[PDB]
C-alpha cells in the first residue's frame, strides 16, 4: 500500500508541475475481460484505516476513462498523406 | 491412574491462584479468547485468499461457592 501511494503520488504532485513521460495510465482488468486508458479523477485516491481493521489498509480510487486501450493515441495516428503533402 | 503417571489434566490436580494465593472452593473456571478470525474475499472468486485477525476478545469466568467470609 505504501508502494501504491508513492506510485499515485509520483503521478499526481509532479504532473501538473515539473513533467511526467507518460500521458496516461493502462488500466487492466483480468477478471472482467476489459481493458481501458485511465487518468485520475477529480475525487482522487483516499486512504482510510478503521477500528474494525486494526493490522489492515483500505483505499478507495476513482478514474475517468480516456479511451480504449486498443486504439492508438491520437499524436501517433498517421493520415493517408497521397502524394506530396509540402508545396514546393 | 495415579497423579504421577497420568497423561491428561484433572479437576483435582489444577489450583486457581489469584494475587499470590489459592482460591477457594470454586467450581469452574473457563475461558474463551476469540481472534475475530474473518476471511478475505474478492469479486470474482467465491472463496478466501486468507484469513486476517481483528480483536483480541479475551475472557475467563469464575463460578464459586461462597465462603464464609473473605
Amino acid at each position: 500500500m505504501e508502494e501504491l501511494q508513492s506510485r499515485v503520488s509520483e503521478y499526481a504532485m509532479q504532473g501538473g508541475s515539473g513533467n511526467v513521460s507518460g500521458s496516461y495510465l493502462q488500466f487492466f482488468n483480468f477478471t472482467d475481460d476489459s481493458y481501458y486508458k485511465v487518468h485520475l479523477a477529480p475525487q482522487g485516491l483516499k486512504i482510510t484505516r478503521s477500528k474494525d481493521e486494526p493490522l489492515l489498509f483500505r483505499y478507495e480510487i476513482t478514474l475517468v476513462v480516456i479511451g480504449s486501450l486498443t486504439e492508438a493515441d491520437r499524436s501517433a495516428v498517421t493520415t493517408e498523406e497521397f502524394g506530396n503533402v509540402k508545396p514546393n | 491412574a495415579s497423579e504421577a503417571k497420568q497423561t491428561v489434566h484433572t479437576g483435582n490436580t489444577v489450583l486457581l491462584m489469584i494475587k499470590g494465593k489459592p482460591v477457594g472452593r470454586a467450581q469452574s473456571a473457563s475461558g474463551q479468547r476469540e481472534y475475530g478470525t474473518t476471511g478475505v474475499y474478492e469479486i470474482g472468486s467465491i472463496m478466501p485468499q486468507e484469513h486476517v485477525y481483528l480483536r483480541y476478545e479475551g475472557t475467563i469466568t469464575v463460578e464459586r461457592l461462597r465462603m464464609k467470609k473473605e
